[PDB]
DNA sequence: TGTATGTATATAAAAC
DNA sequence: GTTTTATATACATACA
């Protein structure tokens, strides 16, 4: 189909090799938030690439919402300079990234309960709990949530090409239960 | 020199709007002075 | 500009002086100098 | 008890430079400028507690937040400030402290 | 009694 | 339990 799925987050993981001193470095980031009675880490956001990251004191980093592979490699450099500037010996090393997110809309109802009953054994719908179909596809390892009006949610991706596959193959099941 | 001193109830965020309950407090805003019992801030960040 | 403050800072002027006072007479040092105190914080203050 | 950030307030320095004067200039026991001191934390409490009325609003683009230690910092740039009217502001810097 | 925000529900993934 | 993102329902407080 001439329908690519919109990617939407990419989360990553990057071992800067030493320990932090999280209240340092929240007294010297900006944009910084240390509250260890609520989360042990360190949570600093920048503006490019808007991201967010979650520093902990083991020099352990996770960084959140970036949109494309570059970007979340880009901002997660960032942070490091940020701490090293700060007077930690990091580094950046074993970026990688952990998942992916995508959607799509394909333009046209679906029906959800149809859909539940002829694929029992990867279909999830409780509507009452959650309007979406929560489709797990084993081929490419991918979660999908399947609404009726037609827009998709693919998401547990190490790399791109497994949300595009996965789409391509659950498109012509859309066409097979599309409520018109 | 634009110093706003006080006390905070509740701080929020969704996104990137930021809303804070502000209460007893006291503000130097272009060289005149205020003092309130409660203050409201909705703040944009990039 | 604001006259709530001008009162606030009035009832503070008025209030820390009289509650300091027993310090001041503990401390042996002097009325006329937490008058002078009064007069110099209200004249810093403008 | 009692925060000393009410010190750096407009009432606060003139407070601190009165007593620093008497201290310097004349003879007049230091020490006790604090115990002055202590009682202006409590007092500004108090007074802004059971003496305000007015109600402020502000609105305007975040430069900068930051939390530790009980502690919220913001930075607000290009801000628009109601009181109970409308006053404009570049940049107005906030500090609270937990009320609880 | 609408327009607003809020809560909750459900998905993947890492770090503590 | 935190943080991020698409998606969609009910429900719950407010506000003029």
């Amino acid at each position: 189909s001439g329908i690519v799925p919109t990617l939407q987050n990419i989360v990553a993981t990057v071992t800067l090799g030493c320990r932090l001193d999280l209240k340092t470095v929240a007294l010297h980031a900006r944009n910084a938030e240390y509250n260890p009675k609520r989360f042990a880490a360190v949570i600093m956001r920048i503006r490019e690439p808007k991201t967010t990251a979650l520093i902990f004191a083991s020099g352990k980093m996770v960084v959140t919402g970036a949109k494309s592979e570059d970007d979340s490699k880009l901002a997660s450099r960032k942070y490091a300079r940020i701490i090293q500037k700060i007077g930690f010996a990091a580094k950046f090393t074993d970026f990688k990234i952990q998942n992916i997110v995508g959607s799509c809309d394909v333009k046209f109802p679906i029906r959800l309960e149809g859909l539940a009953f002829s694929h029992g054994t990867f279909s999830s719908y409780e509507p009452e709990l959650f309007p979406g179909l929560i489709y797990r596809m084993v081929k490419p390892k991918i979660v999908l949530l399947i609404f009726v009006s037609g827009k998709i949610v693919l998401t547990g991706a190490k790399q791109r090409e497994e949300i595009y596959q996965a789409f391509e193959a659950i498109y012509p099941v859309l066409s097979e239960f599309r409520k018109m | 020199e634009n110093l706003m001193l006080c006390l905070y109830d509740k701080v929020t965020r969704t996104k990137a709007r930021w809303k804070c309950s502000l209460k007893d407090g006291v503000v130097t805003i272009n060289r005149n002075d205020y003092t309130f019992q409660k203050a409201q801030v909705e703040a944009e960040w990039v | 500009s604001n006259a709530e403050a001008s009162r606030v800072y009035e009832i503070i002027v008025e209030s820390v002086v009289n509650e300091v006072r027993e310090d001041f007479e503990n401390a042996g040092i002097d009325e006329q100098t937490l008058q002078d105190l009064k007069n110099i914080w209200q004249k810093k203050l403008t | 008890g009692y925060y000393e950030l009410y010190r750096r307030s407009t009432i606060g320095n003139s407070l601190v430079d009165a007593l620093d004067t008497l201290i310097s200039d004349g003879r007049i026991e230091a020490s006790l400028a604090m115990r002055v001191l202590e009682t202006f934390d409590k007092v500004v409490a108090e007074t802004l507690k059971d003496n305000t009325q007015s109600k402020l609003t502000v609105k305007g683009n975040l430069d900068t937040y930051g939390f530790c230690d009980d502690v919220w910092t913001f930075i607000v740039k290009n801000c628009q400030v109601t009181v109970e009217s409308v006053i404009s502001v570049d940049k107005l810097r906030i500090v609270a402290c937990n009320s609880k």
